């Protein structure tokens, strides 16, 4: 596109009960890209998030793994994690605290990774998971803040969510 | 008339040296009225002057850069809302952005110290009122006391 967003794209939408399905959270051309917070919910009689990497399910202080960005140490990048996975909540940040110096070396972070995280089965119903608002997070684009490099608030961007995992449909194919 | 009193103070670590401007600048306001102070050196504020009949009122605590926070007083007389020992804790990380607070502690605050990381007292960037822990450098400590409260709103309290 060149367009800008941040996306939540599953790897399949359809499976069986104790299937992990993969969540990838990626941006898409974020100008000077700093940093994020980010609110996404499920329905947790339905799904368990669990962590690819480390294969534990998420508690309040998980991290989700997998990012291809923010990662250069020179930055002082810092993680945060305020989940809440009995109500279905998943709430995390992440952002290079030495933005100045990010700035000054000018090589800018615009596309990639910032999160995986698993969805395992736990029955066969349609359910959706999706960027949504918080009262946490007054202003957000549907529960999600994006920041650049001058520390300020992004916006103009695209939220683009998963198609539904419908998984209450799957019939035999005819 | 009823006088309210009572004592202000923080839940995170800073210098012995920084008490004073620690503990001193919290506003109090009675709801509804013009009565006002700020807390002095040592934490502790007092208002007088409340109508009697006002039997329930609501203390509007603020600073700047903190998380607004609001407590019911129920009582006439001379009230008094906390001790020096058990102080009513305000929460540093709503940080003004032109002025204006949001009335949320989360990754916004985060990101207007990051704007000012690694600058210290005597720098022409360094901003006073973003060194949270008053110990004259702006720094991973004072963005770990933002985090300590991620994603509090009044209503946390
Ligand atoms: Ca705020
Ligand atoms: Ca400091």
């Amino acid at each position: 596109d060149k367009a800008s967003s941040i996306e939540l794209k599953f790897d399949r939408n359809k499976g069986e009960v104790g299937d992990i399905l993969i969540g990838t959270v990626r941006i898409n051309n974020i100008k000077n890209f700093a940093g994020f917070q980010v609110n996404i919910v499920y329905d947790p009689k339905v799904l368990m998030a669990v962590d690819p990497e480390t294969g534990k399910e998420f508690t309040s202080s998980t991290f989700p793994p997998g990012r291809t960005v923010l990662k250069n140490n020179a930055y002082g990048p810092i993680q945060i994690a305020d989940n809440d996975p009995e109500k279905g909540i998943l709430n995390f940040a992440l952002a290079y605290s030495y933005i100045a110096g990010y700035k000054e070396t000018g090589v800018t972070e615009e596309s990639g990774i910032i999160a995986k995280i698993g969805f395992k089965i736990l029955q066969k119903k349609s359910t959706a998971v999706k960027f949504q608002d918080t009262l946490s997070m007054p202003g957000a684009i549907l529960g999600t803040q994006l920041f650049d490099w001058d520390g300020e608030v992004i916006t103009g961007y695209e939220v683009i969510q998963p198609d539904v995992l419908s998984l209450g449909d799957e019939p035999y194919e005819v | 008339k009823t006088t309210v009193s009572g004592y202000i103070s923080v839940d995170f670590d800073y210098p012995p040296e920084s008490e004073s401007k620690i503990k001193s600048g919290f506003n109090v306001k009675v709801a509804g009225t013009e009565l006002s102070t700020k807390t002095d050196e040592k934490g502790y504020f007092e208002i007088s002057g409340i109508p009697g009949d006002m039997r329930e009122f609501t203390l509007e605590i603020s600073k700047r850069n903190y998380l607004k926070r609001n407590v019911t007083v129920n009582g006439t007389g001379k009230l008094v809302v906390s001790t020096e020992d058990n102080p009513l804790i305000l929460w540093a990380g709503d940080v003004e952005r032109k002025g204006v607070q949001d009335n949320a502690i989360n990754m916004v605050d985060v990101m207007e110290i990051s704007k000012v990381f690694g600058t210290r007292a005597g720098d022409e960037e360094y901003v006073a009122e973003l060194d949270l822990n008053m110990d004259g450098a702006i720094n991973l400590f004072d963005i770990a006391i933002v985090i300590r409260h991620f994603n509090a709103l009044p209503s946390r309290y």
